């Protein structure tokens, strides 16, 4: 065991392996701040978008914008931008 | 001078011929996958790419010139090394955690680790060949083969067997055995060199397969997908190399690696035994091994099965009528003490003889003679040296004064000429012969072979003369007479260093070239060539064995060899000397410790009142003044009601003494017979008490080889069952008689003996630790003697003695006995095969004895391979199958010793022995042949090495690899 | 166990299962490079955006001017500026 641990610690002593463990612990702390309780409706909407994307120029961007389905999404995207600001 | 600048820093070069040699001594990091110091440079791996003055060159071959600017760190040199490694990795699959070669010493593994490699540029592609698992001992895995040619260099230029070559001209190169035949059917003598020198698992011992690792036991059906899963998952090489390193470290719990000295022949090979529990995984040789280096033969490398044989004796046996009763150690020792005391009181101490084993250690020989002289009170001690080079020691005692070889195996490989007389050197002393074969094959050493049978040494010799059996002294005396009279003798040497010159030249009178041509059969013209070669060579080593000594004039012919060497001045200088090749693993040491009737340890004469008095004070008891019986003489004294007891340890006397019908007859008469052995030998069947002894692997002690080299044994396994190591038994027998010996380890026995034996004064176990050795005479200061007679000869005046010797005509059996049955050994088998027949891999390729018949005699008698014949002599008869071969000529046949029944060679041999040293004349045996059966299966299978087809060559032929279109030197990858 | 491991390894031997384990290990190495220490303020801002995007009822032109919007779009432009290094 003394040799196994010696090999293990000596190989993990690299700065690359230290950062991997450092950011793994830091990632859980980041997730603790992230309010995933209020993500429920947003995840249901992103889910419905993925579902419609499975079912398959300049003139079309104008036509597609202001559409009932599009307007709800772009206004929600603008509402998300409004929130980011303190 | 030679000043070199490596990586900017300037330094003074010592004796390093190559750049890599300097880099290694300077502790500078440089890959060398194909470089093994024992083999020399090969230039196959291309990983030592360093910049010698801006030019990318392989450092292993690059000669270190004065004023060379070598760089081993620039990005281009490292980019070239990785390129060479990529081709190694394309030919070798890394699966280390589940590989048996992941034992910390894998050169591919540690090179990938050293080079900080994480990816492999050329993906591993399987070679279009299947594994050659035909051989019983090792196997070839072509997919793991990197084509480094280390095995080829070993087979061709170190072992000099020449089975292995690399087919470079093939689309996918591969190691070939002979002309690409299966390993088992090839000329592969199973020496083990190729697996030993292989840097990976490509050539591995079958003993290692599935045993060494923790996950290697997993069936290949499950392990193969595991490797494929791991290969796909793998992030980097360093990550899974760390996992494999932790598992490699863990192996230290199960695998035990122990240094030992080979239990077989006198070459004295030392090596490590790798054992997982009681299983021997592999015999791993070490470069530090003083006598052999990385070299081994089939017996030392793979012939250790006997230690675990189900036939091993584990409990003492006391005869109970028509059977043996298994009895407790106490009752067996108590009975030996009661009966030994009974015959000592009623018939005297001299009615008890004691036989030491040259298979056993120096301390065990010392205790057997201490029991005989100090406890029983008789000088009736002896060992198998009596049937062996006892005439050779008599010859050396008469002329140079020391009972041992003149120098080391290193002096033999250095010699300008090697004269081999009556010695099957490549089969009886294989590792010693590899030095001669390499020197002759590569250094151009002259080799003269005088023999009646065309063996490997005869086939490879520069001059092969075939004298008539027993006529050797006639031509030896004639060479000396011609050299002395033609003025070609070393007169400066003979002057200040030799005595009895004029009396010697008077005794050479009858031995004229005409007489020699008449008696020996060697023509005068070739006799001139022999004398000219012997005389013109600056250094001559004369190696003789049982072809010389097992004769009536054996002591005299041995003396003639020493006399010839004195004449030509081949003594006291490196590369020259007398080399009577010592038989058993420890025959030199058994004699060195007083296991002779006439001498005490250190060869100090028994009749010497001053020597006896020294031992009396130390042992605390009076020593018998009168000498004792010899090993041969002992059976005569049983027959004449003079010898009532015999304590024989590790000697198969019932098969190895001459005239075994007379031997067996004396065994029925014998009052008390104690046989101490590891198996119930033929001899042990005649015993009243059999004591289970433990072999070399189950004990500690020391052995002294052919070079007078004292080497230490470490315990590999604990003694099996109730079998005890021989020293422990001898001590317990002596203690039952009131000796009160208190040894706890053989090192205690050695300390006592070194004080008494003057030639062993400076030997201590501390000086013999690990691969350390000492060559006797060793003075109290620890200073050994690698080369004898450098300053003077050990005689009162410091001068050697020329000894007048006459030809003694070999014993004639009668006109009716027209077949001259020559006898000896086989490379693979050790004597009747008590040890070697337990090795099933050896048994597989050589299952039985055979009678070599010449094509001439086979034509005359209508003999084919397998013909059962009956050789009959005036002493007994053998029934043996036949084998036709041009190794024997005319009416001389060859019957090897590997048989314990119907074909036991000693049924034919007579009790006629040497006139001075009582060594049975085994090479003077005649018999008449009577056909018994005509049709039978050949006694030598197709898989025997003698049925091969070697492909001799110098080196690996790396130039053929460079000639290919696909070959691109890694250094050349610049633009 | 010899049979259980035989079944297990044989079923996982698929190159689909090998890739899953390969990218799982590499994912941790990727996370080791990702500076999640400095993510704290960004996560708090993205958290406030999610919170405001749940309270829902030419507009793209009108909305692109609000003090709350400008802080977010300038921070989004600042993020793009960072992705221009060697
Ligand atoms: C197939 C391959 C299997 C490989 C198994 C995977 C490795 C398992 C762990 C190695 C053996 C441990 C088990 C072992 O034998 O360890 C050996 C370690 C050293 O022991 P020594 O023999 O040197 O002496 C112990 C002294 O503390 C008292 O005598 O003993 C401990 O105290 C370990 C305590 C838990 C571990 C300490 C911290 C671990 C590292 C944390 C920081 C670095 C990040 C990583
Ligand atoms: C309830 C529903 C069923 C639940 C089944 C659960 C199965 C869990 C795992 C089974 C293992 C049990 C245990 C088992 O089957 O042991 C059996 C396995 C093979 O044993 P053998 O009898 O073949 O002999 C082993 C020889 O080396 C010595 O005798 O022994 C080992 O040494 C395994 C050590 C760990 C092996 C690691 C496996 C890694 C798999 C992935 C490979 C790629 C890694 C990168
Ligand atoms: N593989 C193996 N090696 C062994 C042993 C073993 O059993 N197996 N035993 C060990 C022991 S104890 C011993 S002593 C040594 C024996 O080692 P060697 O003496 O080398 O062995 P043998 O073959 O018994 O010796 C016989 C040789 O001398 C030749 N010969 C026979 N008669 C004459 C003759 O009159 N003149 C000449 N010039 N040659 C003759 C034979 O043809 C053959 O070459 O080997 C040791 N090494
Ligand atoms: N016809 C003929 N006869 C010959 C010869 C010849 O060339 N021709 N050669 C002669 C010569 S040179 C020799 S030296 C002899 C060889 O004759 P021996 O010296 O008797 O030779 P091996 O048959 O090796 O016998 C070795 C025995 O020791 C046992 N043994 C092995 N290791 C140990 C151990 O550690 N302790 C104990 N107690 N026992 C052990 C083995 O089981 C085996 O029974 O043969 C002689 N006989
Ligand atoms: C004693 C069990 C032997 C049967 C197991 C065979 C696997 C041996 C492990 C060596 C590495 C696998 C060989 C290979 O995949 O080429
Ligand atoms: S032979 Fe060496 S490099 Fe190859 S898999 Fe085994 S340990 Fe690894
Ligand atoms: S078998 Fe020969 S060429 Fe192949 S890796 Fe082993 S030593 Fe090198
Ligand atoms: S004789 Fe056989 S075991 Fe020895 S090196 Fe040659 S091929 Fe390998
Ligand atoms: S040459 Fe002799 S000592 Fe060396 S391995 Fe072979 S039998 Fe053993
Ligand atoms: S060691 Fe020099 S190329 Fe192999
Ligand atoms: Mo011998
Ligand atoms: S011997």
């Amino acid at each position: 065991g003394d040799k196994v641990l010696d090999i293990l610690v000596k190989k993990a002593d690299t700065e690359e392996t230290a950062n991997t463990l450092k950011n793994l612990l830091l990632l859980f702390g980041t997730l603790g701040m992230l309010d995933v309780k209020q993500l429920e409706p947003l995840i249901l909407k992103v889910n419905a978008g993925v579902a419609s994307a499975v079912e398959q120029g300049y003139f079309d961007i104008i036509r597609s914008l202001k559409d009932p389905e599009i307007n709800k999404s772009i206004t929600l995207l603008f509402s998300f931008l409004k929130g980011m600001g303190q | 001078k030679k000043t070199i600048t490596i990586n900017g820093v300037e330094m003074e070069a010592s004796e390093e011929q190559t750049v890599l040699q300097l880099l290694n001594n300077s502790s500078i990091e440089v890959p060398q996958v194909c470089y093994h110091p024992s083999l020399g440079p090969i230039e196959t791996c291309d990983t030592c790419i360093v910049s010698i003055n801006g030019e990318l060159k392989r450092s292993c071959s690059a000669e270190l010139k004065d004023g060379d600017v070598i760089d081993t760190l620039s990005p281009d040199v490292k980019k070239a090394q990785v390129i060479g490694m990529d081709k190694i990795l394309y030919n070798h699959e890394l699966y280390c955690t589940v590989c048996d070669y992941n034992n910390g010493g894998c050169e591919i593994h540690n090179t990938v680790k050293e080079m900080k490699i994480n990816h492999q540029s050329i993906p591993f592609d399987h070679k279009p060949y299947h594994k050659d698992e035909s051989h019983p001992f090792y196997r070839y895995d072509p997919d793991q083969c990197i084509l480094c040619g280390r095995c080829v260099e070993a087979c061709q230029d170190v072992q000099v067997t020449e089975t292995l070559t690399i087919d470079w001209e093939r689309k996918r190169p591969r190691v070939i055995w002979d002309n690409d035949v299966p390993i088992n059917e090839s000329s592969c003598v199973s020496c083990g060199h190729c697996s030993t020198v292989c840097p990976c698992n490509a050539m591995m011992e079958k003993g290692m397969e599935g045993e060494a690792g923790y996950l290697t036991g997993i069936n290949n059906e499950t392990l193969r997908p595991m490797i494929e899963i791991t290969k796909g998952v793998e992030t980097g090489y360093g990550s899974i190399l760390a996992i494999s390193d932790m598992e490699s470290a863990m192996r230290d719990e199960r695998i035990k690696k122990t240094k030992t000295v080979c239990t077989y022949c006198g070459v004295g090979c030392s090596f490590d035994v790798w054992t997982k529990g009681r299983d021997i995984l592999k015999v791993e040789p070490q470069e530090e091994a003083p006598a052999n280096g990385i070299s081994t033969c089939v017996k030392g490398k793979f012939g250790w099965d006997f230690v675990n044989s189900e036939e091993r004796l584990t409990k003492p046996l006391i005869r109970e009528g028509d059977h043996f009763r298994e009895a407790e150690w106490e009752e067996a020792l108590l009975l030996i003490a009661s009966k030994f005391t009974e015959l000592k009181e009623a018939f005297g101490p001299d009615s008890l003889a004691f036989i030491t084993s040259s298979k056993c250690t120096n301390e065990e020989s010392y205790l057997m003679q201490k029991l005989a002289r100090g406890v029983i009170g008789t000088n009736n001690v002896d060992n198998c040296s009596r049937y062996c080079q006892s005439p050779a020691t008599a010859g050396l005692f008469r002329t140079v004064g020391y009972g041992g070889d003149s120098g080391s195996i290193t002096d033999i490989a250095q010699a300008d000429l090697v004269l081999i007389i009556g010695s099957n050197t490549s089969e009886s002393h294989p590792v010693l012969s590899t030095r001669i074969k390499r020197a002759h094959k590569l250094r151009g050493q002259k080799v003269i072979v005088a023999d009646i049978r065309k063996h490997e040494m005869a086939e490879r010799s520069d001059l092969f003369v075939q004298p008539r059996a027993g006529s050797d002294i006639v031509w030896l005396n004639a060479i000396a007479k011609y050299l002395i009279e033609n003025g070609k003798a070393d007169e400066r040497f003979l002057r200040e260093r030799v005595n009895g010159r004029d009396e010697y030249v008077k005794s050479l009178a009858p031995y004229t070239l005409e007489y020699a041509e008449e008696k020996t059969g060697i023509d005068q013209e070739t006799l001139i060539q022999m004398a000219e070669m012997i005389g013109q060579a600056d250094s001559v080593c004369a190696l003789w064995a049982m072809g010389v000594t097992q004769h009536i004039g054996g002591s005299d012919t041995s003396t003639a060899i020493s006399n010839l060497l004195l004449v030509t001045g081949n003594y006291g200088k490196p590369g020259a000397g007398s080399y009577p090749l010592r038989g058993h693993n420890n025959v030199q040491g058994a004699s060195d410790f007083g296991s002779m009737p006439d001498r005490l340890p250190g060869y100090e004469k028994v009749t010497d009142e001053q020597v006896r008095q020294k031992y009396e004070r130390v042992w605390g008891v009076p020593l018998p003044k009168e000498p004792g019986m010899t090993n041969h003489e002992m059976i005569e004294k049983i027959h004449s009601g003079q010898l009532k007891a015999m304590y024989v340890k590790g000697e198969e006397m019932g098969l190895v003494d001459s005239n075994i019908n007379h031997v067996h007859a004396a065994y029925e008469k014998l009052d008390f017979f104690v046989v101490q052995d590891i198996f119930l030998s033929r001899t042990a069947e005649f015993a009243d008490v059999v004591l289970p002894a433990s072999p070399s692997l189950e004990k500690e002690g020391t052995f002294t080889n052919t070079e007078r080299r004292i080497q230490r044994l470490y315990q590999v396994f604990e003694p099996l069952g109730e079998s005890k190591p021989d020293w422990q038994i001898i001590m317990e027998v002596a203690n039952k008689l009131g000796a009160g010996w208190l040894y706890e380890h053989p090192a205690d026995i050695m300390e006592e003996a070194a004080k008494l034996s003057p030639i062993y004064a400076g030997v201590t176990y501390e000086r013999l630790e690990g691969y350390n050795s000492l060559q006797w005479p060793v003075n109290a200061d620890g200073k050994d003697s690698p080369l004898l007679f450098t300053e003077r000869f050990p005689f009162p005046d410091g001068k050697a003695i020329l000894y007048p010797v006459q030809w003694t005509e070999p014993k004639e059996f009668g006109e009716e006995y027209d077949i001259h049955v020559n006898n000896g050994r086989l490379l693979e088998h050790f004597h009747e095969g008590n040890l070697t027949y337990k090795s099933k891999g050896i048994s597989e390729k050589t299952p039985e004895v055979f009678l070599e018949i010449s094509p001439e005699l086979a034509a005359e008698r209508g003999i084919q391979d397998g013909t059962l014949v009956r050789l009959t002599s005036p002493f007994g008869n053998v029934k043996v199958k036949c084998l036709i071969t041009d190794r024997v000529k005319g009416k001389e046949v060859y019957l090897p010793m590997n048989d314990s029944g119907e074909a036991a060679i000693n049924l034919l041999t007579g009790s006629h022995a040497d006139k001075d040293t009582d060594t049975p004349a085994y090479k003077e045996t005649s018999a008449k042949m009577e056909i018994l059966k005509h049709d039978g299966i050949s006694p030598l299978p197709k898989i025997n090495h003698r049925n091969g087809n070697p492909q001799p060559q110098i080196g690996v032929q790396v130039h053929k690899k460079w000639a290919r279109k696909d070959y691109i030197f890694p250094g050349d990858a610049v633009k | 166990g010899d049979k259980v491991l035989d079944i297990l390894v044989k079923k996982a031997d698929t190159e689909e299962t090998a890739n899953t384990l390969k990218n799982l290990l590499l994912l941790f190495g990727t996370l080791g490079m990702l500076d999640v220490k400095q993510l704290e303020p960004l996560i708090l801002k993205v958290n406030a955006g999610v919170a405001s995007a749940v309270e829902q009822k030419f507009d793209i032109i009108r909305s692109l001017k609000d003090p709350e919007i400008n802080k977010s779009i300038t921070l989004l432009f600042s993020f793009l500026k960072g992705m221009g290094q060697d």
